[PDB]
RNA sequence: GCCACAGAG
DNA sequence: TGCCTTCCGAAAATTTTG
DNA sequence: CAAAATTTTCGGAAGGCATGCTCTGTGGC
């Protein structure tokens, strides 16, 4: 939250956010802005591309292709939003090894 | 009955695993994920055999924990359509007789559609009765070596289903799951069943 | 033996496809079908209705109801969607330009494009090439469009293709028409089309001469309806030079018309915090959705028993606005409704909105400002923490066979005293556990070599210091943490000149990392040693500063001469 | 680097850059959100300020590598091991 | 206020409920049972769709094991299948870049003839 | 996970018996072991075996299904006896007779009795041989190679 | 509602999934995954989703096909009259075959035992001892295989009687032109034969011309027709049996050429029964007789159902449509074939007809009688024959089939909404344009059912609603509102609609068999087939029943929906 | 396979300073979860002093992948590599 | 939690 | 208070028909 | 040549963004 009328943090506005790129920190962006500020853990089913919950997709009516992940909260807060508008913002996952 | 599988993975080891060897590593983290375990399509695997290939571990960024593809050769218990195999008898009931294999595979369920014709199951001394003819009389008792062949095999996956169905069998069951793997036997010649029947 | 094996493979986002949702993907995903304009039962303990706006079926807002979809607190439920059925389709506020883009690409009578099939060839080899981008793409479809107006009559029948527009061109209820005007292009020709109109309005005439006065803006209007049915009839191999892949089956003209609006969860609208009231509020998502709801069952109890058209087409007209402010409140005035809200498109633009203000930069936790101090017997790598601020902020610190000693000793030393630990997690739990209310003892000797314990910011630790003007990437830099009891953050003075900072009583703010990585990242790349050249020109930037040019310049004077003890006392004094 | 003077402005990046989401954060957020779903176009995740949303590791900086861990054994070591039952086998007597 | 003005025939009691009936209620003249003539037609249909699925152009949907068993001996799969290479072609209907896949050099065999005076329903 | 090839080859059962006694005496898992060091002395030196319980018990299991008498009398199995020169001699003798690759191979996992147990393993015993050579290799694998 | 349905309800069991793919594309799909397999499913299903494929881009598009997958199956296609293709060479000299769709295999697919009830009903053969189950065989061999000649059909019978029948009959199919040669006609898109033509007639002008641009583009035009008129109407003619004594004095067709299936006569034959399907309902029943003999003597020289020179692309010409249509007057007033009088019907009436008493003047097939049916037909409301002499008669098709397909829609439409429907669609069909009073007082019923079946009618695009504002910016709060009858819109809407329930039939029926695979699996094969009933189970006697009868309900009602889809082809 | 032989090599052998950032981070994370160490400690306890001391003496297990921009990846050992 | 001013660098 | 794009009649400029 | 189509060029209106970056307070709905 906000303010220290309510036991706040501070603001990591967009020009510290450029600030920090441009010293080539990914880890410390990764962790001030995801790890520490509002981490997430979401389910994805990657055939289509929608989140469920509880290891389950609302639209496959299956669990065969549910994969955990960590994503800001806000991201989810945008995905709703642009779903309730009509935008489908679908997400396709592909490895993190060549494997 | 035993067979060799090349199966390819992802295994994971951990940091505080780097002062072991490394092929004990991987040994004991591919135990922790396969053994006495069974990979669908494929059998029941007891242990691995031998690492063939191993590449250069990868580490994620956010966790130091090195990540190696392996692909390794696994026994596996798959014994094909036609191999007698002898287990012990544990129980019995009206649709069939249910054998295990002293401790491995404890799943093995003789059905009455392919045993031998004439039989019958008494609900009195809960056996079945299998005559040869007016002269013998014998029952399929309890705790001796049976001899079968394995003539069909059952390939289920198991599916969690929606929450709120496992809700309502949560709520239900505080006030039998399907077999994954399973293996169906039939005795249809001489000599298929207890030893003491066949001196 | 019965136990499936378990496979697990870790998974980044391999990129983003946008699309829109058909109808099947929006009443799949749904869990209840909103059609009552009653939120709250005033019959029974203000619960939330069943199949309305709200809904424990759409999640919950407290913290003493379940969902009973997933079975969650207010922290556990990610969000479970709402479908709501339209008695009328409507148009979309968003795809409203692409709307009128795709009909003045298509004929308005059989529903085909306007090109013939050589141009189009041309075209569909123009978009395929592999070095295509975004640029060249709508490029081309621009071209194909202006291909499409110049066109005098379609090629599959002989109608007559005209101008689509809008109707006002503002901000009131005629903004969301589209007017086809026919027969601007008609001509001097023969023009049967013409004769047809003449022959019309020749019969309507008869009994209504009063409206001969508005022969001239009586234009071939194209409501949703007409529009709907005009797209279901377009075939699958023309919505490449539309812009549209017809591969998925979302890829369709006829998902951009609003036939099923999907119900945000109530985890996206919370219910507004009262201060003093008996009662609660509600967010204006929920308010204009129940609005829409109404509306919607006026418009089908007037389908089922007849009403005058003047009525239904005002009451539909009322739906498509509050559909459209619903998406977006800036294009429509609330002054045209019978009698600004936070809307979805003023939740995602401006500097408080979502895009920049909860995704692109976002207040993090561990932190603390604090007014400013001069320092000068630190280090230029050192910041000064005072004692009670180092005792809320905390670093986790992982227990290894090297430390841990030190870490019971902090442990036991307790959340009170400076050197001492605050937090204490450990590995068959899910829970940190306080360091107040237990016993300090017994943590010590039961500590698991895998255990995770918060401790104090003590000495070494590295910090990210900031002034909020970040003009340029010296803004923010790493220091080492030092311990002294002064309520006030100290600095080196040499180290202030790339903050711009004064001290005047300005504020600077305090980081401190939490993963180890995060750590070494700071104090290797982003140091104030590693970095003592700003990149503008490679100048020097953390040097001397007012007061110690001086002191220099009088040292170095040429009218200077100290004897051997005051010579000795100044070597011994800057050491 | 386009080939003509596009310029740093909301029709310049427009021009530019291809992505929804970098596009998305700077101006006119809803409008290229409507064009992008419309259109349906493909947003490959490698842009920054996508990273910096989707909450993954950017690939410029200390991202641009994948720091690698050796394993120490050779490829003699790992000689599979025999198969004796199908080493002394032979197919002569019927086939 | 807001839902205050309704129009002439409607009063406070029909608006509030949205159900719009997602279920069809409205049949057509179609929809009858089935006469003779009908019958032998759906015989003709079905009679149709079964020789075709079988025959020689039908693609695929995109025991069982290699070991040595002495089942096998005298026993033999209980038909031949028929390939894209085994039925007649006209060379000059087919394009260039097909002429692959398709068997000139192999010999043009096949024609089958087919049809069943009685029905093929076991009803 | 993903399966590359089903079944790579095939194991005889004196191969899995000989690398689970392997694996249990490399580990010492084996009873010997626990009565030489745990048991009937106090513990100094702190060397704990392999602590894995389900890899032990599908292990144990194994071995004692495998080593132990099987249905062709009512001592031990057998396998647990004979070593590898005896079973090279033995399936070179298998190899003499038109028996096939997975008839060698059930001959070598159990180990048929006189009575009608070669019936059971050996497809159409009659169309196959004459008496002579069925007892001759009745007593060549109840000779145990 | 009982009890309320969740969102997965409306999932599982109405079909929502389905009403969100094109009708066209869902029709071909499944048509095509009914008969062939899946392969040529998704390849016929990418075809009509991009358009215009190439085999490298078929292979792009569609995922798990090598490119010998997809040579097999395009071949598969190619046999069957699926796919069109196309040679185009580009400037670099680098020849690549294009794709298409045709629209002729999916409907010979749709249309296959129709066909051959309909070849059945017109074989006209008197005293058929083992004849007709030839023809139907014949016919089946034809459509399953798509092309085939008849010297490697007549190799699979050896017998010397059954192989003269066998000529006979291909001779008596090709004679009335049900089986036509093919060539690389057929398999060439109508509108790139048209831009080849006029393009080479273009081209090969003498240049320098001094006359004008436009009267030259005109006048290759109409060389380009006039070829494109001469190449069309080729096969139609005459070409399989053109061949006359080869030996012994006897005609056969041509050993040489392979035949193929002629769609277009049997869409004449169908359009055929729908104006006698019409002509039963006005006036008369051995009226209705005379009509079917009348349409049948001039069956085969009747125009297309389409006229290629249509789809050509030329009809942004005015002038080109207008001579179009008289063209279309011309043919069907004046072809040297499709005249006739009373004498030229009196040789076709078989005996069943009576006339003796059939009609009376006051308030043996004789010249007289039949000229009274011909007069009574000719008196009609709807145009079914004209006169361009007294005594003579053609049936006009260009002035009639707007007509049945206004009549059809008419009596479909109050057939499931009501008579309502109809009183309003008629009411706005004659008058052209209406307010809401001109209705309330010309339509003699009450005002709310009149808004209530008129807002009905909006949803089905039966009436178009046309605004006329009374204000500066345009609103509908104070506006009038007339109401329209677009035909075009309304045609087209159902068009679909019908194909759509079309391809929903198909669907559920492939659902059918696919979800019962073991049982239809158990019975399909030959020695259980036919004696099914001693190796069955009581539960598998019902269960394969079930299905059986569902089956032919589902074949059933897809004939019926052909019955009204054919119309609006036209 | 996909990787360039190790006897030609055409990038910088200088180690980067993001790379010296990203080893000692890696390093440090993978000590505070109990790794082994190889260098001697004089009693020092915190996991990234320890890491900067094992890199001071070059004794870190790990290696550099390299990205070229167009897919290929080149390997350098952290002893290869000169600070 | 929404608005309005007041300020600090 | 400045700046820029897109859209659309309106009138000037061109090719195009008779 | 002058009547008409067809394409181009020049305005007024409507939209958007800026109006820094954060931080702390009251006062009242
Ligand atoms: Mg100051
Ligand atoms: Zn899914
Ligand atoms: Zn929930
Ligand atoms: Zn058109």
């Amino acid at each position: 939250t906000e303010g220290r009328s309510r036991d706040g943090g501070l603001r990591l506005g967009e020009m510290e956010r450029d600030c920090v790129i441009a010293y080539g920190a990914s880890q410390l962006l990764l962790e001030r802005l995801m790890i520490s500020s509002d981490a997430f853990e979401v389910d994805v089913c990657d055939k289509c591309g929608l989140m469920g919950y509880s290891g389950w997709c609302t639209t496959c009516k299956s669990a065969e292709n549910i994969i955990k992940m960590t994503i800001p909260y806000a991201a989810k807060l945008l995905f709703q939003e642009l779903l309730s508008m009509n935008i489908a913002p679908r997400l396709r996952l592909e490895d993190i090894f060549q494997q | 009955m035993f067979i060799l599988s090349k199966i390819a993975d992802l295994v994971r080891i951990p940091p505080d695993q780097f002062h072991r060897d490394t092929i004990s590593a991987i040994t004991h983290q591919l135990n922790n994920k396969f053994a006495n375990k069974i990979i669908p399509n494929v059998g029941l695997c007891i242990t691995i055999y031998d690492l063939l290939t191993v590449e250069e571990g990868q580490l994620k960024p956010g966790d130091g924990s090195s990540y190696i593809n392996v692909t390794f050769r696994a026994v596996v218990f798959k014994p094909f359509l036609g191999e007698i195999v002898t287990g012990w008898i544990s129980k019995c009931t009206a649709e069939g007789i249910k054998v295990s294999l002293l401790g491995i595979f404890d799943d093995i369920f003789i059905p009455q559609n392919m045993l031998f014709e004439g039989c019958y199951y008494t609900p009195e001394e809960s056996a079945w009765i299998w005559p040869m003819d007016e002269e013998t009389k014998l029952y399929f008792d309890v705790n001796e070596k049976i001899r079968f062949r394995i003539e069909r095999e059952v390939f289920v996956d198991v599916k969690p289903k929606s929450p709120k169905e496992r809700e309502l069998e949560e709520r239900a069951q505080l006030e039998e799951k399907p077999p994954a793997y399973a293996l169906l036997g039939s005795c249809q010649t001489d000599g298929m069943g207890l030893v003491s029947w066949w001196e | 033996m019965k136990e499936v094996v378990v496979s697990e493979t870790p998974k980044r986002i391999k990129g983003l496809e946008f699309s829109a949702l058909s109808a099947a993907d929006i009443v799949a995903q749904s869990e209840v079908e909103v059609s009552t304009r009653d939120l709250f039962d005033l019959e029974k303990d203000r619960a939330p209705k069943a199949n309305g706006a709200l809904d424990p079926k759409m999640g919950v807002s407290s913290s003493s109801l379940e969902c009973a979809t997933c079975h969650g607190n207010l922290a556990s439920c990610h969000g479970h969607f709402g479908h709501l059925k339209l008695a009328l389709p409507v148009f979309h506020i968003g795809y409203f330009k692409a709307t009128i883009q795709i009909l003045q690409g298509i004929c308005k009578n059989c529903s085909a494009i306007l090109l013939s099939e050589t141009d189009k060839r041309q075209f569909l080899h123009e978009l395929r090439r592999p070095g295509v981008d975004n640029l060249r793409r709508m490029g081309i479809l621009k071209k194909i469009l202006d291909q499409c107006k110049k066109q005098r009559r379609c090629l599959h029948c002989g109608a007559l293709n005209g101008v689509v527009k809008k109707a006002a061109a503002g901000a009131g209820s005629a903004a969301l028409k589209i007017i086809h005007d026919t027969f601007r292009w008609v001509g001097k020709k023969s023009a049967p089309e013409k004769d047809i109109w003449v022959g019309e309005w020749k019969e309507v005439l008869a009994h209504n001469p009063e409206l001969e006065r508005y022969v001239k803006r009586c234009m071939d209007d194209l409501n949703p309806l007409k529009t709907l049915n005009l797209f279901k009839q377009i075939k699958s191999a023309d919505c490449e030079l539309l812009g549209i892949d017809a591969t998925v089956p979302s890829g369709r003209p006829e998902t951009y018309i609003w036939r099923y609006l999907p119900a945000p969860p109530v985890c996206i609208r919370p219910s507004v915090m009262m201060q003093d009231s008996p009662a609660s509020n509600e967010d204006d998502l929920t308010v204009k959705l129940t609005e829409i709801v109404w509306t919607s069952s006026l418009i089908k109890a007037g389908l089922d028993k007849g009403i005058s058209i003047n009525n239904m087409m005002e009451h539909w007209d009322y739906l498509q606005l509050t559909v459209a402010m619903y998406i977006n409140s800036d294009s429509v005035n609330p002054a045209m409704l019978p009698g600004p809200i936070r809307g979805f498109c003023q939740r995602l633009k401006g500097k408080q909105g979502r895009f920049r203000g909860n995704l692109s930069g976002k207040r993090v936790d561990f932190s603390g400002r604090t007014v400013i101090s001069p320092d000068p017997n630190l280090s230029i790598d050192e910041v000064a923490v005072p004692d009670r601020v180092a005792k809320v902020l905390t670093y986790p610190e992982k227990v290894t066979r090297y430390n841990r000693h030190k870490l019971q000793e902090l442990i036991v030393n307790g959340p009170n005293v400076h050197p001492g630990a605050n937090y204490l997690l450990k590995r068959n739990e899910d829970a940190r556990r306080n360091l107040r209310y237990g016993d300090r003892m017994k943590l010590a000797k039961n500590l698991q070599i895998g255990d995770v314990v918060e401790r104090h910011l003590e000495d070494g630790d590295v910090v990210l210091f900031n002034r909020q003007p970040s003009l340029h990437r010296l803004s923010i830099l790493s220091h080492y943490a030092k311990i002294r009891p002064w309520r006030t953050f100290r600095l080196n003075e040499c180290v202030c000149t790339p903050y711009n900072a004064d001290f005047d009583g300005d504020e600077m703010n305090l980081h401190v990392p939490q993963t180890e990585e995060a750590r070494a990242e700071a104090i290797n790349l982003m140091g104030v040693k590693n970095n003592l050249l700003t990149p503008k020109s490679g100048e020097p930037i953390i040097a001397a500063t007012q007061d110690f040019i001086t002191g220099s310049y009088l040292i170095s004077h040429k009218d200077s001469f100290y004897d051997r003890a005051t010579l000795t006392q100044l070597l011994s004094m800057m050491s | 680097y386009k080939g003509e003077v596009l310029g740093i402005t909301r029709f310049g990046l427009s021009k530019m850059r291809d992505s929804v989401l970098q596009l998305a954060s700077f101006e006119k957020t809803t409008d290229h959100l409507f064009d992008a779903a419309f259109y349906m176009k493909k947003d490959a995740v490698e842009g920054v300020s996508e990273c910096i949303i989707l909450g993954q590791t950017m690939s410029i900086g200390t991202g641009s590598f994948k720091v690698v861990k050796g394993t120490n054994i050779s490829e003699k070591d790992l000689v599979p091991k025999r198969c004796l039952f199908e080493s002394l086998s032979n197919e002569a007597a019927l086939k | 206020n807001y839902m205050s003005n309704l129009p002439f025939g409607l009063g406070y009691g029909d608006v509030g409920k949205n159900h719009i009936t997602e279920f069809p209620s409205i049949p057509l003249p179609i929809n009858g049972p089935i006469t003779n003539k009908e019958r032998s037609l759906a015989v003709k249909y079905i009679n149709f769709g079964k020789t075709v699925k079988d025959g020689p152009f039908y693609t695929g949907s995109m025991t069982n094991d290699g070991i040595e068993r002495y089942s096998d001996k005298y026993l033999k799969k209980r038909k031949i299948g028929i390939s894209i290479d085994d039925h007649p072609y006209n060379l000059n209907l087919f394009p260039n870049e097909l002429y692959n896949v398709m068997g000139i050099n192999k010999k043009k065999l096949l024609a089958i003839s087919k049809f069943n005076n009685a029905d093929d329903v076991f009803t | 996970m993903k399966v590359l090839e089903e079944r790579n080859a095939f194991l005889s059962d004196y191969e899995v018996l000989k690398f689970l006694t392997d694996l249990e005496k490399k580990h010492l898992w084996d009873q010997k072991s626990l009565a030489a060091l745990k048991k009937s002395r106090s513990k100094g030196k702190q060397n704990r075996p392999y602590n894995h319980p389900e890899l032990q018990g599908i292990t144990r299991n194994v071995v004692n299904y495998l080593s132990i008498n099987k249905n062709f009398i009512n001592e031990k199995s057998g396998i647990s006896k004979m070593s590898d020169e005896s079973f090279a001699e033995l399936m070179t003798k298998l190899n003499s007779f038109k028996l096939f690759k997975a008839e060698k191979l059930q001959i070598v996992n159990q180990l048929p009795a006189n009575m009608v147990h070669l019936y059971s393993i050996v497809e159409e015993c009659d169309a196959r041989f004459d008496e002579k050579t069925i007892e001759e290799m009745l007593e060549i694998i109840s000779g145990y190679a | 509602s009982e009890k309320l349905v969740t969102p997965e309800d409306v999932m599982t069991i109405s079909s929502l999934e389905q009403r969100t793919l094109n009708p066209d594309l869902f029709l071909y799909k499944e048509l095509v995954k009914a008969h062939l397999g899946e392969r040529a499913a998704s390849v016929i299903g990418m075809l009509v989703a991009l358009g215009r494929l190439s085999v490298r881009e078929l292979v792009e598009k569609i995922d798990g096909m090598d490119v010998d997958s997809v040579k097999t199956t395009l071949v598969s296609l190619t046999q069957l009259r699926c796919v069109k293709y196309l040679q185009e060479t580009a400037i670099s000299g680098k020849k690549t075959t294009y794709y298409y769709y045709n629209e002729e295999g999916i409907h010979i697919l749709l249309y296959s035992g129709l066909i051959i009830d309909e070849i059945i009903t017109q074989m006209r053969v008197n005293d058929e001892e083992e004849h007709k189950q030839l023809v139907a065989e014949i016919v089946q061999n034809v459509i399953s295989l798509g092309s085939l000649t008849v010297e490697d059909y007549l190799s699979s019978v050896t017998s010397d009687s059954m192989k003269y029948t066998i000529s006979s009959l291909f001779v008596q199919l090709c004679e009335m032109g049900y089986l036509i040669q093919i060539s690389k006609l057929h398999y060439t898109p109508i509108e790139d034969l048209w831009q080849f033509l006029y393009e080479k007639h273009y081209k090969n002008i003498p240049r320098n011309s001094p006359l004008s641009d436009l009267k030259k583009r005109s006048q290759a035009k109409m060389n380009a027709k006039t070829d494109f008129a001469k190449i069309i109407n080729k096969p139609n003619e005459l070409s399989q049996i053109l061949t006359v004594d080869p030996k012994t004095s006897l005609r056969i067709v041509k050993p040489t050429v392979s035949l193929t299936i002629n769609l277009d006569r049997f869409m004449k034959g169908r359009r055929s029964k729908q104006l006698i399907n019409l002509a039963k309902t006005r006036v008369g029943s051995v009226t209705a007789q005379v009509y079917k003999i009348a349409l049948r003597l001039t069956e085969q020289k009747s125009p297309k159902i389409r006229d290629p020179l249509t789809q050509t692309g030329l009809l942004q010409d005015l002038e080109e449509a207008k001579s179009f249509q008289d063209e279309a007057e011309l043919v069907e007033e004046k072809t040297p074939g499709l005249t006739f009088n009373a004498i030229d019907l009196a040789r076709h009436l078989p005996a069943e007809l009576d006339l003796r008493g059939s009609l009376l003047s006051r308030k043996p097939h004789s010249a007289s009688l039949i000229n009274s049916h011909l007069k009574i037909l000719a008196s009609s409301n709807f145009p079914f024959l004209n006169e361009t002499k007294p005594g003579v008669y053609y049936v006009p098709y260009s002035k009639l089939m707007p007509v049945l397909k206004s009549s059809v829609y008419e009596y479909v439409i109050a057939s499931t909404l009501g008579p309502s429907a109809m009183r309003l669609s008629r009411c706005i069909r004659d008058n052209k344009l209406v307010s809401e009073k001109i209705i309330n007082s010309t339509a003699l019923m009450k005002e709310k059912d009149i808004r209530s079946t008129l807002a009905s009618l909006i949803r089905y695009n039966s009436v178009e609603i046309q605004e006329v504002p009374r204000t500066a910016d345009r609103s509908a709060s104070r506006a009038v509102f007339l109401f329209r009858c677009k035909e075009t819109h309304s045609y087209n809407f159902m068009r679909q609609n019908l194909e759509w329930n079309m391809a929903n039939l198909l669907f559920k029926k492939e659902k059918l068999k696919q979800e019962n695979s073991t049982l239809l699996k158990k019975a399909n094969r030959d020695d259980v087939k036919g004696r099914e009933n001693e190796l069955l189970l009581p539960s598998e006697l019902n269960q394969l029943k079930m299905v059986n009868e569902r089956e032919l309900n589902v074949f059933a009602r897809l004939s019926r929906l052909l019955s009204l889809w054919e119309v609006f082809q036209m | 396979e996909k990787a360039i032989p190790k006897d030609q090599r055409a990038t910088t052998p200088y180690m980067t300073k993001y790379e010296r950032a990203r080893i000692l981070g890696t390093r440090a994370l993978q000590i505070s979860m109990n790794a082994p160490v190889f260098v001697d400690l004089e009693g020092e306890t915190d996991p990234l002093r320890i890491a900067m001391k094992e890199l001071a003496e070059k004794k870190i297990p790990l290696v550099i992948r390299r990205y070229l921009p167009d897919g290929s990846f080149e390997d350098w050992s952290v002893e290869e590599l000169i600070v």
